[PDB]
RNA sequence: AGUUGGGCACUCUAAGGUGACUGCCGGUGACAAACCGGAGGAAGGUGGGGAUGACGUCAAAUCAUCAUGCCCCUUAUGACCUGGGCUACACACGUGCUACAAUGGACAGAACAAAGGGCAGCGAAACCGCGAGGUUAAGCCAAUCCCACAAAUCUGUUCUCAGUUCGGAUCGCAGUCUGCAACUCGACUGCGUGAAGCUGGAAUCGCUAGUAAUCGCGGAUCAGCAUGCCGCGGUGAAUACGUU
C-alpha cells in the first residue's frame, strides 16, 4: 500500500492544507528532509557512495 | 469593612485586597490609584476618608458579592444542556480539555 | 604604545600600553563601570603588581565576545602580553605567575 | 590511577587569606560565586560590626574549634560493619570545617544567610556552634571505636 | 564589480581564484586578492539506524567556501576577459 | 552495528565526488533528476559492466564522464548509442545533456565491476566457494596491495544462512589513507537474496 | 474561525433554512460536528454523527454559543 | 548612531606554513624498554573533544525503508470517500519540566555571548490593542537586512518563611493566531480562584574540569503546534585516602 498512497500524495487534495511531504524515492513520510527530499536511510545511503555533492562526514 | 472579613493586620494594601474573593494584583493596583494611596501603606495604618473611598471604589466593583454565584450560574447554564465539557465538570473530571491516561489528576 | 593581544573563554581583548598614570579604560568605560566583583579587577591587576608599574602606564583596551570573567581574562592576558613587549627583563615573574598559558 | 592535587583562587579583595577564599568557593550554588563572595563579605562586616573584633581572628577560632582531628571511616568485619577511628590530615580537616561551617549555617534558619554564617561563626569562636557540636560528636564516634585505631 | 565565487571544496576554489586575478590583473583591473570570506555550515544529525537505538546516530556537514574578488579600474578588456572564462560547475559566479 | 562504509568515510578527504555543482535554490530538483539519470543509465547498460557515473552541471548543460571498462560495447555503432543515451536524457531532463566515456585499466580493479561479476556468477549458479578464490586471485594478479570478498545468505545448504570471507594482503579500512574502492551488490536466486561486499585496497598517497 | 465570524457548513445552513422557511420537521442527520450553533438554530431538532450512529439532540437557549460536537459524545465511558 | 573622510595596523575571517615529537636535563632502571620531577616552550608524556567499534555471541531488532524465496486473498487480506479513533483512565511504572522558598518573591536601572536559518521565506520600522496579536511595509538569495529587545549577573525598593507577595495545577469568563475547520483535539494572552507541596522512605542514577550544576539562544520536522532531539554560549566548583 505504497504506490497508492504515493499518487494520493501526488494528486492535489480538496484543500491545500492536506499537501505534506514524500521522499519521492520510497515514498516515505517520517523525517524526509526539504533540502534534500530523501528520507533518513536514502539520504544515508546516497551520501556514503559519493552522491550529495556537498555534504561530508561532521566531526568537530 | 471592605466586603467582609478584612486582613488589614500586617499586610500593605496592594497584597491585602489580594486576600478578597475578586481582587488579584492588577486590580488592587487600579483601585488604589484611583484611592490615591500610594500603594506603599498598611491598610490598618489609614484614615477614614482613605477607606472609605477604597471601600466605595470596591463596592462599585464586582468583589465577592455576585462572582461566586455568576460562576455557578454559568456552570449550571453549561451543564444543564449536556455540553460534553459540562459533563466533565459534573463528573469530576477536567473541564478544560486534558488527556485522562496521565496528569491532570486534579479532578478526583 | 605597547600593543598585546588577549583571548580568554571565547573572547578577546585588544590592549595597549601608553605612559600614564594608571588609568584603565575598557571600551570607553571605566573598571568599575563596566567590571564589578573587584575579585577580578585584582585579578586583572595581578601582572601590574608583580612589577613595579603601579601608575606608570595608561591602560586603553577594546573587548568583545565572551563573558565578565572571559572577558577578564583576555584582558590581563593582553595587559601581561603588551607589559612583556614593553620589557622582556621580567619575563620569568609573569611566567612563573601564569599569564602565558591561554587556558 | 595514582593521587592528584588541586588549586584555586588564592588571592582575595577583602580579608585576604587562602582559606577565606576556599569558603566563597564553598556555598557556590550553581555557580553563583558573586553571591556567595557578596554574602561571605556582609557576614565578615556583621561580624566586624556586632562585635569589636576583626573578623579574622574569630574566624581562625572557630575554624579551629571545628577542625575535627579524626574521622571514623566503615570497616565491613562480615556481618559486624565495623566502624574504624581515622587521622584526619589538615587538607581534609579544613574541608570537613568548611562543610560544616555552610551546613549548619544554611540549617540554622534566619531572615538571611549572612546572619546565620555570623551566628554560627560567633558561636563557634566560642566553642559553642553547631559546628563544634558535630566535632564533639564525631570525636567521641571515634573514642567508641578507638579499639582498633 | 564585486564577484562573488562560492565553493564546497578549497581545493578547487583556490584554482579559480588564482586564474580570476591574474585574468584581471594582467590588463590593469587593480583587483584585490581573493578575500577570504567566513564559510557557512549546516549539520544534519540522523539517526543511524532504521528502527530502534534512537541513542545512535550519525552526523552529515555541509561545507560552503567562498571568497570575494572586487575589481576597482573599468579596463573594459577585463570584463571581457571575464566573460570568456570557463571553469567547473563548483564555482557558481556571481557578480 | 559494526564496519562503516570505507567510501562514506574517505570521501571529503582523499577520494573525490560522484557528483559537482553548485545548486541554487535548485539542489531538491537536481539531485532527484541525477538520481533518476543514474538509475535509467544504470538499468540501460547493466549489460556493459559499468562501474561509476560523475555528473556535472554546467548552467543549463549537462556533462556526463561513464567509467565502461569495455566501452566498445556502450559506443555501438557510435552514433546510435550516444543518440540513444543522450536524446533520452535530454528528454527527460529537458535540457542540453552531453556524454563523455572513458575506459577503466585492470578492470579487476575495480569494485563495482569486481562485485557485479561475483553477482552474475552466483546467479548463473556458479559455486561461491571457486568463485570467491577465483576474483581474489585475478584481482591479486591485477594489481592489489589487498583484497577481501563477502558472500552472505541463502547458499543453498539449509534454513540456517551464513557468510563467507575470503581475503589476502594488508586491508587497512581504519587507515584514513587507503583509497578502498567498497561495492556492494545483490543475486536474487531461487532460495532468496544474496548480498556481496568487496572492499579492494589498491595504495595509499603520502 | 474567531473573528471571521461563527463558522458552518454550507449544506447544513440550505438544509436549517429549507426547514425554518416554513415549520419544523422531523429530526435533521448531519455529519457536521464543527459548526456552530446560530440563534436561528433553536427549536431544530438534529442527529449528530458521533461516529457509531446519529443522536438526536434539541437546540435551546444555553445551547447557542457552542458546537454540536459538544453534545454529542464520541467515546463511551459507562 | 562605525554611520561618514582615510587605512588594512589589530581583532576577525579563509588558504598555505611553523610548532609538540618523551624534544633536552636530573634521577630510577638491565645500560635498554619504560617511569617521577625539572627547565625551554602556548601546549609534556595517545594536550582537550568527535569519526574511525576485529574476529564472534545474543536464531537481538527490522518482511513496516527497499528488495526478498515460500505460503495465502484476488469482484478482495486489492482500491475510493465522510466521521470517529490513534489524545480513552479505575490504578501502577520509566524519561523529562514546575515547585515546596528568603542564595529567594515582586518591581525599577545597567552589562557581557556563541552558533545557526531566511524567497510565496525571514520579515525591521510605523500605527493600533492592558495582551496574546492585526494593517502598511524598508531590507534581505544574505560578514550588509531580519529572525533577535538574551537570561543568569550587578545595582536599588520590599517581603520574613503565614501553606506566605512561594506554587500555579485545576477551573469560569473575555480575546489573539494557525488552517476548509481548534467541542471530541493545538498554542498564546488578560481578569478572578488558587490544590497539593514545607525537600521526599525502600533504594537508586549521573559526574574526576571549563565536567557537573545552573540560565538562556538557534535549528531540523512544521499552516499550526516542543517540558522532546541536536548544537552554541554565560556563571561555574569539591572530592579522588584506597581498592577491602
Amino acid at each position: 500500500a505504497k504506490k497508492s498512497m504515493i499518487a494520493k500524495q501526488q494528486r492535489t487534495p480538496k484543500f491545500k492544507v492536506q499537501e505534506y511531504t514524500r521522499c519521492e524515492r520510497c515514498g516515505r513520510p517520517h523525517s524526509v528532509i526539504r533540502k534534500f527530499k530523501l528520507c533518513r536511510i536514502c539520504f544515508r545511503e546516497l551520501a556514503y557512495k559519493g552522491q550529495i555533492p556537498g555534504v561530508k562526514k561532521a566531526s568537530w | 469593612r471592605i466586603a467582609g472579613v478584612d486582613i488589614p493586620r500586617d499586610k500593605r494594601v496592594v497584597i491585602s485586597l489580594t486576600y478578597i474573593f475578586g481582587i488579584g494584583r492588577t486590580t488592587a493596583q487600579q483601585v488604589l490609584k484611583e484611592a490615591g494611596v500610594s500603594e506603599d501603606t498598611r491598610v490598618r495604618d489609614l484614615t477614614e476618608e482613605e477607606l472609605g473611598k477604597i471601600r466605595d471604589i470596591i463596592d462599585k466593583l464586582k468583589v465577592e458579592g455576585d462572582l461566586r454565584r455568576e460562576v455557578s450560574l454559568n456552570i449550571k447554564r453549561l451543564i444543564e444542556i449536556g455540553s460534553y465539557r459540562g459533563i466533565r465538570h459534573r463528573r469530576g473530571l477536567p473541564v478544560r480539555g486534558q488527556n485522562s491516561k496521565n496528569n491532570a489528576r486534579t479532578r478526583k | 604604545q605597547y600593543y598585546g593581544t588577549g583571548r580568554r573563554k571565547s573572547s578577546v581583548a585588544r590592549v595597549r600600553l601608553v605612559p600614564g598614570e594608571g588609568r584603565i579604560v575598557v571600551n570607553n568605560r571605566e573598571i568599575s563601570e563596566h567590571i564589578p566583583s573587584a575579585a577580578l579587577i585584582e585579578d586583572i591587576k595581578q601582572p601590574l603588581t608583580l612589577t613595579e608599574t603601579a601608575g606608570t602606564y595608561d591602560v586603553l583596551v577594546n573587548v568583545h565576545g565572551g563573558g565578565l570573567s572571559g572577558q577578564a581574562g583576555a584582558i590581563r592576558h593582553g595587559i601581561a602580553r603588551a607589559l612583556l613587549e614593553a620589557d622582556p627583563e621580567y619575563r620569568t615573574t609573569l611566567k612563573r605567575a601564569g599569564l602565558l598559558t591561554r587556558d | 590511577k595514582g593521587p592528584v592535587a588541586k588549586r584555586d583562587v588564592l588571592p582575595d579583595p577583602i580579608y585576604n587569606s587562602k582559606l577565606v577564599s576556599r569558603l566563597i568557593n564553598k556555598m557556590m550554588i550553581d555557580g553563583k560565586k558573586g553571591k556567595s563572595q557578596t554574602i561571605l563579605y556582609k557576614s565578615f562586616d556583621i561580624i566586624k560590626e556586632r562585635t569589636g573584633n576583626d573578623a579574622m581572628e574569630v574566624f581562625e577560632q572557630a575554624l579551629k574549634n571545628i577542625m575535627p582531628v579524626l574521622e571514623v571511616k566503615a570497616r565491613r568485619v562480615g556481618g559486624a560493619n565495623y566502624q574504624v577511628p581515622v587521622e584526619v590530615r589538615p587538607e581534609r580537616r579544613t574541608t570537613l570545617g568548611l562543610r560544616w561551617l555552610v551546613n549548619y549555617a544554611r540549617l540554622r534558619g534566619e531572615k538571611t544567610m549572612e546572619e546565620r554564617l555570623a551566628n554560627e561563626i560567633l558561636d563557634a569562636a566560642n566553642n559553642t556552634g553547631a559546628a563544634v557540636k558535630k566535632r564533639e560528636d564525631t570525636h567521641k564516634m571515634a573514642e567508641a571505636n578507638k579499639a582498633f585505631a | 564589480i564585486r564577484i562573488r565565487l562560492k565553493a564546497y571544496d578549497h581545493r578547487i576554489l583556490d584554482q579559480s581564484a588564482e586564474k580570476i586575478v591574474e585574468t584581471a590583473k594582467r590588463s590593469g583591473a587593480s583587483v584585490s586578492g581573493p578575500i577570504p570570506l567566513p564559510t557557512e555550515k549546516s549539520v544534519y544529525t540522523i539517526l543511524r539506524a532504521v528502527h530502534k537505538y534512537k541513542d545512535s546516530r550519525e552526523q552529515f556537514e555541509m561545507r560552503t567556501h567562498k571568497r570575494l574578488i572586487d575589481i576597482v579600474n573599468p579596463t573594459p578588456q577585463t570584463v571581457d576577459a571575464l566573460m570568456r572564462l570557463d571553469l567547473p560547475s563548483g564555482v557558481d559566479i556571481e557578480i | 552495528g559494526q564496519k562503516v562504509n570505507p567510501v562514506g568515510l574517505r570521501i571529503g578527504v582523499i577520494r573525490d565526488w560522484e557528483s559537482k555543482w553548485y545548486a541554487g535554490k535548485d539542489y531538491a530538483d537536481f539531485l532527484h533528476e541525477d538520481l533518476k539519470i543514474r538509475e535509467y543509465i544504470s538499468k540501460r547498460l547493466s549489460d556493459a559492466s559499468v562501474s561509476k557515473v560523475e555528473i556535472e552541471r554546467a548552467a543549463n548543460r549537462v556533462n556526463i564522464t561513464i567509467h565502461t571498462a569495455k566501452p566498445g560495447m556502450v559506443i555501438g555503432k557510435g552514433g546510435s548509442e550516444v543518440e540513444a543515451l543522450r536524446k533520452a536524457l535530454n528528454s527527460l531532463t529537458g535540457k542540453r545533456v552531453h556524454i563523455n566515456i572513458l575506459e577503466i585499466k585492470r578492470a579487476d580493479l575495480d569494485a563495482q565491476l569486481v562485485a557485479d561479476n561475483i553477482a552474475r556468477q552466483l546467479e548463473n549458479r556458479v559455486s561461491f566457494r571457486r568463485a570467491q578464490k577465483q576474483q581474489i586471485q585475478r584481482t591479486m594478479r591485477a594489481g592489489a596491495q589487498g583484497v577481501k570478498t563477502m558472500v552472505s545468505g541463502r547458499l543453498g545448504g539449509a534454513d540456517i544462512a551464513r557468510s563467507e570471507y575470503y581475503s589476502e594482503g594488508t586491508v587497512p579500512l581504519h587507515t584514513l589513507r587507503a583509497d578502498i574502492d567498497y561495492a556492494t551488490s545483490e543475486a536474487d536466486t531461487t532460495y532468496g537474496k544474496l548480498g556481496v561486499k568487496v572492499w579492494i585496497y589498491r595504495g595509499e598517497v603520502l | 474561525s474567531l473573528k471571521k465570524g461563527p463558522f458552518v457548513d454550507g449544506h447544513l445552513m440550505t438544509k436549517i433554512e429549507k426547514l425554518n422557511e416554513t415549520d419544523k420537521k422531523q429530526v435533521v442527520k448531519t455529519w457536521s460536528r464543527r459548526s456552530t450553533i446560530f440563534p436561528q438554530f433553536i427549536g431544530h431538532t438534529i442527529a449528530v454523527y458521533d461516529g457509531r450512529k446519529h443522536v438526536p439532540v434539541f437546540i435551546s437557549e444555553d445551547m447557542v454559543g457552542h458546537k454540536l460536537g459538544e453534545f454529542a459524545p464520541t467515546r463511551t465511558y459507562k
